[PDB]
RNA sequence: CCGGGCACUCUAACGGGACUGCCCGCGAAAGCGGGAGGAAGGAGGGGACGACGUCUGGUCAGCAUGGCCCUUACGGCCUGGGCGACACACGUGCUACAAUGCCCACUACAAAGCGAUGCCACCCGGCAACGGGGAGCUAAUCGCAAAAAGGUGGGCCCAGUUCGGAUUGGGGUCUGCAACCCGACCCCAUGAAGCCGGAAUCGCUAGUAAUCGCGGAUCAGCCAUGCCGCGGUGAAUACG
RNA sequence: CGCGGGGUGGAGCAGCCUGGUAGCUCGUCGGGCUCAUAACCCGAAGGUCGUCGGUUCAAAUCCGGCCCCCGCAACCA
RNA sequence: CAAGGAGGUAAAAAUGAAAU
């Protein structure tokens, strides 16, 4: 019944960059827990970004995120064995989880042959509006749009 | 492949050694 | 088959094989500790007796 | 006719006689009930009044159950003049 | 239900053991086996005497073996029999030093093995059982105990119905481990099976 | 290159192109080429036809492989027709033939599920 | 490795160490929130501990025990068979379906435990299992063990394919009186199903889930992918 | 005995007329949900088309002979 | 700043188990 309101996990800022974000992004990235790997995955796809475009992964990663946020979105609630789905807002920290988890899902999705590139290409084109990830963000918004008969609701 | 008995990764899993992984040097 | 299966468990001869371990207290075929030549069962009761010297509860 | 057990016990009474997997006082009574349920050519006749007869409800169901002694039932699928199943255990 | 052996929870800190030896392996497993057939000797030919503890200390072919009881009168003075050949039979099987020692239990009714023994005794001597342990515990009470326990379970008094019998006065807290508890256990055998014992004797500690 | 019956794998690696025969597995492989004295890294694209002689030669002889071999090993298993052993019996009922387990399993040999119901 | 030293690390024996004691705020009190205080905190994180009682719960096959029954036998010994059977159904699992992957070589970083009726260094034969030798070790001395995921290099290039390892043929080793029913490994050749799971269903809130190997018990051997432990790398999220 | 209709999985019905595909509900069998049963959900299996002949390359289907089933008709003296 | 008197009321979900 949650007596406690859970305080909000905090991690260890990265190498080279200090981000309070990246870190947690290559958790996404990271299976079975190795982080070596992981790691070494995105700066391998930082240095892919250099390639293809002469800027600064440090923002092209950042817009990516940005571009990939979910204003608001679609929540099951009450009356009718559960029967509505009122749109609700989405609060800053769970735009970021949505953000870096549809990166990487839909980066994976992705027919490369190379984790990096798939990265590294997902990033570029989420930082333009273009991604896979921009696509399952702008379809949660297409839910949470065509809601707002019952979206008085709230809550 | 844990279970290949011609791997040293199969060969760890099943603890036995042989060809396919030798004890050492 | 009890009575006369113990007495095997001692008499031990025929094939070096044929030989078993055998709770001593008991009659116990299985879980024989070699250490104390008893059951699991028996140490158990003899712990908790304190018969067992030197053996204390383990908690870590 | 019997035609099938699920109880050993009862499997040993009834064929080759052996009485170790029953009760020692309950070894009359179960064999009286046992050639009752053999000859018996529908469960209407095993009805009468010592047996408590009675199909058994829920996952039991197409079972039936006579009456040994005290909480003990012998159950059994009855069908076309034979029984199956043939178990000892408790109501 | 489900309770730990009040001893065995302690062990360690309060109540030390009963049979203080080392050995290696190769060697525990011979003389733990001699040690608990001379507790099994014991115990037989010396009931009579009522023994709460049978202590036992080795030191290479040493064996030293206390025997507490309520009252030696089961010991009678030196060549009066009833110690000579019968410390000296031990060793028919050992062969070691024999060293047989008597302690005097002062009060029988602060003795756990004690209590539960004569109340065992008193199941077949017939006895009314729920009366009988009410007796025990407020006899235990009344010789300056903080603390006391009693059960007997299961057939009382014959008749076919398994019940417990259940009295305690004062204070038993078996959960604490500066308890200094005595625990007690005892058969009673009867012409209609059998029934257990337990006793709890408690003093304080820190 | 039609080295035994088979001819099949072009551009990838002759100690891996050696493997599709029946009779050649990965051990056989490289041992036939240290032997017959190739690179194993070329590119099995008909490359000097001096070394596919010599490869041909070499593995096509040697040892059985093959529709031979299957032939051989179908027969070792025609030994046990006769009035043969109980390992005959488990080649003849489709049963698993080290004794292992059947009340579950053995899927491989008795094949798919049937059901019975009951 | 020696001389020597034992301050570091470790080893294991007793101790010191927070009790929201100190500051702000709230309150009648308990207490709650917040802050320098330090390794630590408002039961620090885990263990052992399971009230009166409940389930005619479980256990006469650990053992004890009332009653009933068996005694040239419902007891006793032996050889062999069976518990391992298989048209099928459910449970708990292990290995996978691959490229944050697999293979080969090189090279690092643990803890907790076990061994002189055994663990077996280093050589020698052997593709290997293993066999011949044979040193040290009553073992923080010697041995089991190189930890493995990791790192470096190189090779496959996405196809049931160097994924996957079932199944089967042949040849061998070791324990054992003996391994056909029914043992574990080793080597050659086969290389199946499976390309990620229907209705449903499970675990876990911080060293935690996931992933990686290591030890022990029983044990001649071993059907252990189990159970009991050990450490390595190490997430996500909790509005409610 | 005269006309008309009909025999199809276990049950009740389609498919025949415009020959090459046998389909539907229920039941059955497997697996889920539940302490359990029912309901519900998932997934399967199941038919000599009454029978004997004939036409056809091919017959449940088109044509005859019997075999049952159903419905009409059997009037004037 | 403290409430009495007034009114719309959950859903679709049935059974019972085998001597006192
Ligand atoms: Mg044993
Ligand atoms: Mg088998
Ligand atoms: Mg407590
Ligand atoms: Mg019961
Ligand atoms: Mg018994
Ligand atoms: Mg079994
Ligand atoms: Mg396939
Ligand atoms: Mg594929
Ligand atoms: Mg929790
Ligand atoms: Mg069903
Ligand atoms: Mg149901
Ligand atoms: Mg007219
Ligand atoms: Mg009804
Ligand atoms: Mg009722
Ligand atoms: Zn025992």
């Amino acid at each position: 019944a949650r007596r406690r309101r859970a305080e909000v996990r905090q991690l260890q800022p990265d190498l080279v960059y200090g981000d309070v974000l990246v870190t947690a992004f290559i958790n996404k990235i990271m299976r079975d827990g190795k982080k070596n790997l992981a790691a070494r995955i995105f700066y391998d796809a930082c240095k892919i970004i250099q390639e293809k475009t002469g800027q600064e992964p440090l923002k092209v990663f950042k817009q990516a995120v940005e571009n990939v946020k979910p204003r608001m979105e679609v929540r099951s609630r009450r009356v009718g064995g559960a029967n509505y789905q009122v749109p609700m807002e989405v609060s800053p920290r769970r735009q970021q989880s949505l953000a870096l988890r549809w990166l990487v899902q839909a980066a994976n999705q992705r027919p490369e042959r190379r984790a990096a590139v798939r990265i590294a290409h997902e990033l570029m084109d989420a930082a333009e509006g273009k991604g896979g990830a921009v696509k399952k963000k702008e379809d949660v918004e297409r839910m949470a749009e065509a809601n707002r008969a019952y979206a008085h609701y709230r809550w | 492949g844990k279970g290949d008995r011609r791997t040293r990764r199969g060969k760890i899993w099943r603890g036995t050694y042989g060809k396919y992984r030798p004890r050492k040097k | 088959a009890r009575k006369a299966l113990i007495e095997k468990a001692k008499r031990t001869p025929k094939f070096k094989v044929r030989a078993y371990t055998r709770c001593v207290r008991c009659g116990r075929a299985r879980s024989v500790y070699r250490f104390f030549g008893l059951c699991r069962i028996c140490l158990r009761e003899l712990a908790h007796k304190g018969q067992l010297p030197g053996v204390r509860k383990a908690s870590w | 006719g019997i035609k099938s057990f699920k109880h050993k016990g009862l499997k040993l009474l009834f064929e080759k006689g052996v009485t170790s997997g029953v009760p020692a006082q309950d070894v009359d009574r179960i064999n009286d009930r046992l050639q009752a349920i053999d000859t018996a050519t529908e469960i209407g006749e095993l009805n009468r009044q010592i047996y408590k007869l009675h199909p058994l409800k829920g996952d039991r169901e197409g079972y039936w159950s006579i009456t040994v002694r005290a909480n003990w039932r012998i159950t059994f699928q009855f069908i076309n003049g034979d029984a199956y199943i043939l178990n000892y255990e408790d109501y | 239900g489900n309770k730990i052996h009040p001893i065995g929870f302690r062990l360690g800190i309060t109540r030390d053991w009963e049979s203080r030896w080392y050995a290696g392996k190769k060697q525990y497993r011979h003389l733990l086996l001699e040690d608990q057939r001379i507790r099994g000797l014991l115990e037989k030919e010396l009931y009579s005497a009522g023994l709460a503890r049978v202590d036992i200390e080795r030191a290479a072919d040493n064996v030293a073996v206390t025997v507490h009881v309520a009252k030696p009168g089961v010991v009678i003075g030196r060549g009066g029999e009833r110690i000579r050949v019968l410390r000296e039979e031990l060793a028919k099987l050992t062969g070691k030093n024999v060293a047989l020692n008597v302690q005097e239990v002062q009060n029988p009714n602060l003795s756990a093995p004690l209590v539960a023994q004569r109340v065992a005794e008193q199941i077949e001597r017939r006895f009314a059982v729920r009366r009988a342990i009410k007796q025990a515990v407020q006899r235990v009470m009344e010789s300056g105990a903080k603390g006391a326990k009693v059960i007997v379970s299961g057939r009382i008094g014959g008749a076919e119905q398994a019940r417990t019998e259940w009295a305690a006065q004062g204070r038993v807290p078996l959960h604490t481990l500066r308890a200094n508890i005595d625990y007690g256990f005892a058969l009673a055998r009867t012409t209609y099976g059998v029934l257990g014992v337990k006793a709890y004797i408690f003093l304080g500690e820190v | 290159a039609r080295i035994a019956g088979v001819e099949i794998p072009r551009n990838k690696r002759v100690d891996v192109a050696l493997t599709y025969i029946y009779g050649i597995g990965k051990a056989r492989a490289k041992e036939a080429l240290e032997k017959t004295g190739i690179n194993p890294a070329t590119r099995v694209k008909d490359l000097t036809e001096a070394e596919v002689v010599r490869l041909r030669e070499y593995v096509e002889n040697t040892w059985k492989l093959e529709g031979e071999l299957r032939a051989e090993v179908a027969a070792n298993i025609k030994r046990l027709m006769d009035i043969g052993c109980y390992r005959g019996l488990r080649h003849r009922r489709g049963l698993p033939v080290r004794g292992q387990r059947t009340r579950t399993n053995a899927r491989t040999r008795k094949g798919p599920r049937k059901t019975v119901a009951g």
